[PDB]
RNA sequence: UAGGAGGGCGCGGCGGCCGAUGCAAAACCCGGGGCGCGAGCCCGGGCGGAGCGGCCGUCGGUGCAGAUCUUGGUGGUAGUAGCAAAUAUUCAAAUGAGAACUUUGAAGGCCGAAGAGGAGAAAGGUUCCAUGUGAACGGCACUUGCACAUGGGUAAGCCGA
RNA sequence: GGUGAACAGCCUCUGGCCAAUGGAACAAUGUAGGCAAGGGAAGUCGGCAAAACGGAUCCGUAACUUCGGGAAAAGGAUUGGCUCUGAGGACUGACAGUCGACUC
RNA sequence: GCGACGGGGCAUUGUAAGUGGCAGAGUGGCCUUGCUGCCACGAUCCACUGAGAUCCAGUCCCCGGGUCGCACGGAUUCGU
RNA sequence: CGACUCUCGGCAACGGAUAUCUCGGCUCUCGCAUCGAUGAAGAACGUAGCGAAAUGCGAUACCUGGUGUGAAUUGCAGAA
């Protein structure tokens, strides 16, 4: 809602910083196995439950 | 050359409905370069963007009716 | 080869029995089929005034006859499937009506 | 009816986030966490769910302080 | 048949013996040749690219066709059932590799205001706005988007708490 | 806004849309919606479904009754358009003047 | 010859728009009228008018009556 | 001759069996005894030139200091 608490606004902010594709240079490091962000979230597909 | 950003901001600047905005069909490129409420107001002044007049709903037939019920 | 001719199209017999929500849309299609057979042109362009005429009585009342002129012209546009195109437009008509009008050729 | 018509009426939260454990298990009306038992001083845990125990024992977090006690025990807790 | 016993075949380790292999091991493939009543076995050809086998003793999570068996993969069904509520679209032009589906203009219609209009509470959480975009996704399609990528955006002594 | 007793239904203005995959054709069988001569429930477990009635004004209304009802019982007549006629008012100085939206 | 128009036949509905009317219940105004006055409003009525509109789309006829426009087809295959 | 169906072989797909592995697991044995109001375990939010997760850390924030070692870190860039 537009009326929210600071604590809920704080957690929603962090969830946004985590919806980003991995940097390209991570894919180049020695002995690397990360392919993609396996935790990306879409607001219409998976709800935060908080 | 979609002019969605311009059909909107014409309704808002002219303070009318989006169905009452006329963007000139022969200069879409000048309209398409204006990307601002300032730039839209300039096109308003130049006659490139007008306000279509309201559709007609006359009460003559109601007035004649009420003037025969007397 | 450029030619401009005047036609009367009997839209009544073409649309006889057509569903109401389709008649004036099907009137456009029969104008287009008419011109293709009229000029041997698989490219027919209908003028906006002719479109206005066909829609004037809404979607289910279409003029029973129409006088149009069809003008065969050149695709001067280098990029085109075919050499020629047609321009079908509305045509002014005498006070005698459609009485006695065959296919006239425009000067 | 039950089913689709009745599922449309979820609008009110029975649980919200808990300050002590962070899970959406704080029952607002009852005012206690169903997971950790807050505000009870002791933590809610049972031996009939060993799996729930191991999800939240020591070592599943940082051990901000107890990480270094092994190193301090060696060298018998020297103070400079 | 139920059932009992004997003698064999096969799988994986351990103690011993005897050996093969980058001059090509294992596994797998074959209308290749053979051996054995059979379980199985030996060789040929190919593929592969680094391990493997026989004999004696001993040991075991040791042999599948079934259990509406477990997990995974795959068919026929079948280009089939189907894509049919909420009245509806049409003409030019622009754009573009590509336009029934994008954009502008014109026309024809609908909601008809206890609305298909304008704003909120809950709930959501960036969906808001600009720019761009290969795939996927938007149960046809798309130049497009509530998708994807990069940025931007929420201002209070008086509205609230 | 109009019709109207009416936030009914129906049409319109402000604002919003034409988003529901398209094209061709118009077999059976469906589904949704109509109409049918003569007869009129014979159909069927059963009038199920449909049809008939329906607004308003005037008239008239039985049994029975807890005397409040039944009752909109039942049963009749009327209803457009146009051109008129009468009644019902206000204020200002049994009158004079001006004004006046509405009903019958 | 075909196709499109168009003309005629045949049929359905039921007398179009416009014009005029000393048609019309009545009602206002103005003349020195005087009535068989002049202006204005007026559902409907009358004549022009068995009119007008429609008529194959699965109706009929059209060679002297008419206005037109047409291809010299592309493509695939077959030996008893 | 053909189409379709079935079938044999060769090649190509589909799928991930088999073989060969293994910074993982399981089992046995041994040593030791060390959380917290001096704020623990756990939770949250931050933190890197370029980072989301994991790992690390706390506004001194993928670290400061001492000591040992003795010339790198590394995906790119830069002070060196
Ligand atoms: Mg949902
Ligand atoms: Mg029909
Ligand atoms: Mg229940
Ligand atoms: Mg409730
Ligand atoms: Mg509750
Ligand atoms: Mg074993
Ligand atoms: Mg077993
Ligand atoms: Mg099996
Ligand atoms: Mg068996
Ligand atoms: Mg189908
Ligand atoms: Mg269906
Ligand atoms: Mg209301
Ligand atoms: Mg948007
Ligand atoms: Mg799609
Ligand atoms: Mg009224
Ligand atoms: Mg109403
Ligand atoms: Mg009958
Ligand atoms: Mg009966
Ligand atoms: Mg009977
Ligand atoms: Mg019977
Ligand atoms: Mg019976
Ligand atoms: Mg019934
Ligand atoms: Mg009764
Ligand atoms: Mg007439
Ligand atoms: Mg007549």
């Amino acid at each position: 809602p537009s009326h929210k608490t600071f604590r809920i606004k704080q957690k929603l902010a962090k969830k946004q910083r985590q919806n980003r594709p991995i940097p390209y240079w991570i894919r180049m490091r020695t002995d690397n196995t990360i392919r993609y962000n396996a935790k990306r979230r879409h607001w219409r597909r998976t709800k935060l439950g908080f | 050359v979609s002019l969605k950003l311009q059909k909107r901001l014409a309704s808002s600047v002219l303070k009318c409905g989006k169905g009452k905005v006329w963007l000139d069909p022969n200069e879409v490129n000048e309209i398409s370069m204006a990307n601002s409420r300032q730039n839209i107001r300039k096109l308003v002044k130049d006659g490139f963007i007008i306000r279509k007049p309201q559709k007609i709903h006359s009460r003559s037939r109601a007035r004649r009716a009420h003037e025969a019920k007397q | 080869e450029v030619v401009t001719r005047e036609y009367t199209v009997n839209l009544h017999k073409r649309l006889h029995g057509c569903t109401f929500k389709k008649k004036a849309p099907n009137a456009i299609k029969e104008i287009r089929k008419f011109a293709q057979k009229a000029m041997g042109t698989n490219d027919v362009r209908i003028d906006v005034k002719l479109n206005k005429h066909i829609w004037s009585s809404g979607i289910r009342s279409v003029p029973r006859r129409v006088r149009v002129r069809i003008a065969r012209k050149r695709n001067d546009e280098e990029d085109a499937k075919e050499e020629l195109y047609s321009l079908v437009t509305v045509a002014e008509v005498p006070q005698e009506g459609l009485k006695g009008l065959g296919t006239k050729v425009v000067e | 009816t039950k089913g689709t018509g009745s599922f449309g009426k979820r609008r009110n939260k029975t649980h919200t986030l808990c300050i002590r454990c962070g899970r959406r298990s704080f029952h607002l009306q009852k005012s206690t966490c169903s997971s950790c038992g807050y505000p009870a001083a002791r933590i809610r845990k049972y031996n009939w769910s060993v799996k729930a125990i191991r999800r939240k024992t020591t070592g599943t977090g940082r051990m901000r302080y107890m990480r270094h006690v092994p190193r301090r025990f060696k060298s018998n807790f020297r103070e400079g």
